[PDB]
């Protein structure tokens, strides 16, 4: 029994073996398959913040392989301990490059997906990464929460892209035409709406002139209601897709993404830690914004009577372990 | 690396010698690294796939020979290049002068009239006298094939022909004569892989004999090509002239 | 030359069968390395453990102790209409066995008090009627201030080792288990500054040991 | 007798497949020995390292320091229109990755002086405009008397591990990298006996690590 | 991705389809010709005169994207529009030209 | 796994194994294939100048194999060091049988293709080879260079064959009809246009009466312009083909051949060393001229003003390690 | 049961090919011994060495 | 060096040299005088506690300032400069804040360019430029390079002073 | 003779072997078949009066098998 019984446990060929001398033989043919390339070295950078930047492959040999014909010879959530309500103290803090955010009560904080291993970069260059500026916590628009929002209202500040903007955005990027309309905006794509409102910041200075960019993102929202308010929020941090394919007026199964309910009962705060998910090592600048941050309402907050109906909140967004590759003339975006 | 260097070595050189240096310069802040070569480049892997040859001296893809008469289908690699298209098997072999391989033909032919039929395919090793008007008995000694052809159409068949040429290497271009006295300039009839002579047959032998139509795919194997020549010209793209420089290099500014 | 006779199949195209397709390529090529994309999914049960929101149940200050907030009946027929995960996974497969946990949030002021009863009553011809009859099979009387959430576990109590996924015949044997329920016990109390009502939202996510097999088209549209 | 059922293929003729053709000869015969024909070619990349002439760029005595002699944009679309080698090889394959070097001769009197700038600017929506903006990505300010030739190296800086060869959609992602350029910096100077102008010719030959795969018909005619 | 495609010709004569696979990305000729279409990869499918002749294929993973997105938020062309999709991430294209003798 | 998985790394049969007991068996059939003959001995002569002339095979045994039925029993260019312009001295010299050519400045000189290994000759005879005469450097026509030639003009002297002569040459060889016409000639095939203009030389005396000839060729051109001239030339040394298939009014990719640019900037001189590429060991006399030497203009030479526009040059052609086989009555050609 | 697809040949009769003919007999039978007939010819070149008369 | 053991030839002789940088590099022929003005001093502990943020190019490589035209009528010590230099009277009473465009535009200008001030000008986009705005204290070593190629028959001279701070 | 002669004593396939690496292989296909599950433990009760009521399987581990994608490592 050699090279037989492939993709066991099922009556089908699962391509268990990428290649065998046996498959594709003249006598018999199986389905084809593939194997990993190992494009030798390159500044091994892929997902933050595991990127070492040191190239495993020898540098400058440029050996080549085939012999040229013109040369003669060459060579948690566990029920063991339950987090108390916001009455109890339970301190916590989440820092960053310089700015930091204290909190009381219980702060749900998670790391959405575990950090993947590094992979050799296709291009050969040294990435230029800036310590803060371009780190710390940048404050996006403070959005107002209102009582009249029903379930799944997609509340957002002044820096978000409008619903119809999520389709037919146009060129190039911000035209100010899709960002200003009656009733807006549904949500902010993370790469595009961060540069907006922060051209001065170095991260902003970069990502214009550097072409491909690499960043992991972490988003943090802070809502403190009085001990008597009741409500909830969700932070989806949806990976790239049109809203129409992602969610339409339903949001019922939408917990498959990262979520971290705010739940104004026991919590003042929520964070998310997201490694960046994009095809190819580095996305191109000025296009292809991979993460989009939605903020939704599970239950309408009904405030204690005789007190103001509105309630206020802010959103803190920051990069993690940024990098860039390649230079060019400045591009607006 | 080291970033800023005062003494770093220059990129200057000389391309006048025939040899050209393609090694990457050791620029600062750049780690240049080789890459494994994927195996679609090697010839013997690249020519093992079937491609469509132009048939006859010209007028590709297909040849139509009337019934009762055989066509000799010359396999001269020099005859293919005549009237050869810019793209195709025709013009790829124009890159090498000398090639040696066991040429594997797969030919298919479709009979428009509806009766089943049989083709008798023979291979006359180079050089061999092709009978002027072939007969079943005479044609047969060489080597045989009996191809039953479906009545509706499209019946294929493959073949494997070893390398019979005494030339060792068959030229894809030849500058000189063939006959001592005669003319026949610019080609050699003895360098190639035989000829396929094929004589159709019909048992019903009905009126309205008609004409068969065929085409064939050809894929070399165990390929070897001894000296290169420049590849044929490919027609360039048009100039948009609305916004240039997006594509097509500008020049003379 | 070997000699062979043709088994009557003679060109049938199966769904699950070995090989049967000539390769349309060659020059096998490696796929750019892709070790950096996280959260690789190897299973369809890796969805079943990520919760989804079944229904939002209202809770009110003025209410009687016996009223029932909601009474979802466990089934591939009832869960499939919710839209959550496992709503979909149970539907896409034709048999399921296991124990699916039902989480319950509490979205309310830090000062509220009351006790929801979560009853689980195995199968029977009529549904429950009152907490007194309904509250027998199992229950956890749950306070609304201890953790802000309650993790219940709907056991698997039934005859066969498996359960069919059926829709057109929902009230059928092997296609259901008993009903769940949520009953008032002690109504809300709170200061008169506190809000009037507080919602209670119920998540359903299949716990450990939940299993499925035997593919079928999703059984909702059909 | 073995028994077999016929997989639905039933007479399909593939391009890449094992065997499938009955031998039409026998008496296997050796081929006259051929060890004496030199320069045997084993690869299609053995062409890629032999240069070809893209364009001849004029250089003139009376010129401004900011004018641009030429601005070819790297692509399988732009190189294919030149006609050189690798113009053809890139075209005959559907994907390419690597770093293609661009040589530059200087054909001119032994006494001439000036500096060409060779800029390489990675991708961006508009092309460059001036040496000031164009001359950022990379450059080698090149004297015209040191070796009579300059060996530059166009790096490979871009997202994916491969680049498609596309024509009908030339300004598309993965189908291009940035533009090259040649800019005046210091105009020619020379005695008044010396010639008026001097041409500068630019060769393109793929350097080391240049690779390709996935055969396709030449993508120029189509 | 392993395709098995079947096609049924209503008129009664036998026929042959020529099925080719153009690896991504590859220029698809605007009007295909037998000679031009053929270089890529070949298949000859004899189709029964009555109807219903099948065929299967096995296509290895050719994308340079490493991972092909099932949703993409962003553009494709630098200058052009083509929003919300990427033409180079996929598994070629199957171009097929019928023939009748 | 025996005799299977052939021509590995591809899903096809590459004929990796010429023969196996397994292929062509009654049970299964693979494509056929071939193996090298080794026609025992013979004056092992193939490519100059590696030809030893000694026969490995035993001589005069004439053993035969099959038993007759009537007998009872029987038995560079590296950037490490860049060549200076023509101002600097840098001496060099290239000698030959007796005549030799000194040069100053930088002389590009290459050996086009590495010398192949020898192979046993089909015929049995001793080759007659002449030391110079038939060696050294023969001077072909000195061609005049003129300013009005654009790119790729194919300049040649009085000994070249005309363009239309490259097609329909006629018999036999030189009729003087194809060598005299308005505006000529495009280039000189090496074997045919060497005998012409040099009947007296022994190489010429030979190659008439000896039938098959074997020579490697090396061509050398010398152009000295003043320090102020600017221009370029190319030496293609094209192997055998009609010009129409070789190049038509394009010459853009024509660098695949041997080239060695003259480049009147830094060089006065160029050479080429070409082993002869022809099918069969020895070409026949009076027909089949394998190498053809084209001389082209990359850039028009624009001379310093007030000085004459024309410029002069010569072409030195010589055989390498000549040989011949077989005799016969004298043949004109 | 093994599964097979039919290579396009599908009934072509070659000249040089292995087997392909069902035996029409059995009871394999020895051929009378024939060691006594002389001058057995094993080759076509065994003719080439026996002269013939071109012209007088 | 400048030792008489080996004397650099005139511009006729070849003598290649090259000086690279972050990415951009400058080839040269003939003889290129290149020096390092002052030897690098030892480090000293910083007063403030923070982590410095340093950017690899951009903010490295070689930035091209204004190309200045040389003219014959300039006598000895004429202080030639491009369009990016500060004017003579600008070297005194510069005003606030920095570039007002009032001291940088006047008849006949400009005498010379202070290095930190006239680098940001004309290069706001560059990261070094993006930085040094928002980062307060900055630390950089500087290297300046000028390229003049005259024909073999021209005759002249220039000096690069790179004067430390003073009026 | 490996994995052949199945369901001996009769000229038919009796499904003697529930599973083999050999069956369902690309080269040849036999009829499918099944094997007993062993749903670990549970109050082992089936036919009276042999029912012990003691569970062989460990109780309360609730280990699970597949590794969830949101956990770094678990065992």
């Amino acid at each position: 029994t050699n090279i037989y019984g492939n993709g066991n446990n099922v009556n089908t060929d699962v391509g268990a073996n990428g290649w065998a001398p046996t498959v594709s033989t003249g006598l018999g043919d199986g389905p084809v398959s593939c194997t990993p390339p190992t494009p030798s070295p390159g500044d091994t950078e892929v997902p933050p913040p595991r990127k070492p930047f040191t190239f495993p492959a020898p540098p400058t040999k440029s050996g080549s392989r085939f012999s040229k014909w013109w040369e003669p010879a060459a060579a948690p959530s566990s029920t063991a301990n339950p987090q108390p309500s916001l009455i109890a103290l339970n301190p916590s803090a989440t820092q960053s490059g310089n700015a930091s955010i204290l909190t009381g009560s219980t702060a749900p904080s998670l790391l959405a997906y575990p950090t993947a291993t590094p992979v050799p970069l296709p291009n050969p260059d040294e990435p230029s990464q800036p310590g803060p500026s371009g780190d710390r916590t940048w404050l996006l628009d403070t959005v107002t929460w209102s009582q009249e929002f029903t379930r799944g209202w997609n509340i957002a500040g002044s820096n978000g892209m409008q619903w119809t903007g999520l389709e037919s955005l146009i060129f190039p990027v911000s035209t100010d035409t899709n960002w200003t309309s009656t009733s807006s905006p549904t949500a902010y794509p993370l790469p595009f709406s961060f540069v907006r409102a922060y051209p001065d910041s170095s991260w902003a200075a970069m990502y214009n002139t550097h072409s491909m960019w690499n960043c992991g993102w972490r988003v943090q929202v802070t809502v403190n209601g009085s001990q008597f308010h009741a409500g909830a929020l969700i932070l989806y941090m949806v990976p790239e897709a049109t809203t129409h394919a992602i969610q339409t007026a339903r949001d019922n199964a939408g917990f498959v993404f990262p979520y971290v309910i705010l739940n104004l009962y026991e919590s003042n705060t929520a964070t998310i830690e997201v490694p960046y998910i994009s095809p190819t090592p580095n996305t191109s600048s000025g296009l292809h914004a991979p993460w989009t941050f939605y903020l939704q309402v599970l239950s309408p907050l009904n405030p204690p009577p005789s007190l103001p109906t509105s309630l206020s909140c802010s959103i803190y967004v920051t990069p993690v372990d940024s990098s860039f590759h390649g230079l060019r003339y400045l591009a607006p975006q | 690396t080291l970033t800023e260097d005062l003494d770093a070595p220059q990129d200057t050189g000389n391309i006048e010698n025939g040899a050209a240096d393609n090694s990457p310069q050791p620029r600062t802040t750049f780690d240049y690294t080789g890459n494994p070569l994927p195996p679609d480049t090697k010839l013997e892997n690249f020519f093992s796939f079937y491609r469509l040859l132009p048939m006859g001296g010209s007028g590709a893809p297909s040849l139509s020979f009337p019934a009762d008469e055989g066509t000799i289908i010359p396999l001269d690699p020099i005859n293919w290049l005549k009237g050869a298209d810019v793209s195709g098997i025709a013009a790829m072999l124009s890159c090498f002068t000398y090639i040696a391989a066991d040429l594997r033909i797969t030919l298919r032919f479709s009979n428009p009239n509806d009766n089943p039929a049989t083709m008798l395919v023979a291979f006359a090793p180079p050089g061999a006298t092709i009978p002027l008007k072939p007969t079943r008995q005479m044609l047969s000694n060489f080597y045989m094939a009996e191809v039953p052809v479906s009545a509706a159409t499209s019946t294929m068949v493959s073949f494997s022909i070893p390398y019979t040429s005494p030339l060792s290497a068959i030229p894809t271009s030849y500058f000189g004569w063939e006959d001592w006295s005669g003319t026949n300039f610019g080609q050699l009839s003895s360098g190639s892989w035989g000829n396929l002579m094929l004589i159709p047959s019909l048992s019903v032998d009905s009126a309205i004999p008609f004409d068969f139509q065929l085409s064939c795919w050809v894929a070399f194997g165990n390929f070897k090509a001894w000296v290169p020549r420049p590849p044929p010209p490919l027609p360039p793209l048009p100039t948009p002239a609305a916004n240039a420089e997006r594509t097509v290099a500008v020049i003379k500014q | 030359h070997w000699k062979t006779r043709a088994v009557p199949g003679a060109g049938t195209f199966g769904s699950a069968v070995a090989g049967q397709e000539l390769p349309l390529c060659g020059v096998r090529a490696y796929y750019p390395p892709n070790a950096y994309i996280p959260a690789q999914v190897r299973d369809w049960l890796e969805f079943a453990h990520r919760p989804g929101l079944m229904a939002t149940v209202p809770w009110t200050m003025a209410d009687e102790p016996a009223e029932r907030l909601g009474i979802f009946p466990v089934s591939p027929s009832a869960i499939a209409g919710t839209g959550a995960p496992i709503s979909y996974v149970i539907s896409l497969f034709s048999q399921w066995r296991g124990e699916l946990a039902a989480h319950l949030l509490f979205t309310g002021s830090a000062q509220h008090y009351g006790r929801l009863v979560v009853c689980y009553t195995p199968a029977a011809p009529q549904p429950p009627s009152t907490m007194q009859e309904a509250m027998r099979g199992t229950y956890t009387v749950w306070d609304v201030n201890a953790a802000s959430t309650l993790e219940f576990t709907i056991p698997f109590i039934s005859n066969s080792y498996w359960k069919t996924v059926d829709v057109n015949n929902p009230d059928a044997l092997l296609s259901t288990t008993g009903y769940v329920s949520i009953w008032v016990q002690n109504p809300l109390v709170g200061p008169h500054t506190a809000p009037a009502s507080a919602l209670v939202q119920a998540f359903i996510s299949a716990g450990e040991s939940f299993n499925v097999r035997l593919m079928q088209n999703p059984a909702l549209t059909s």
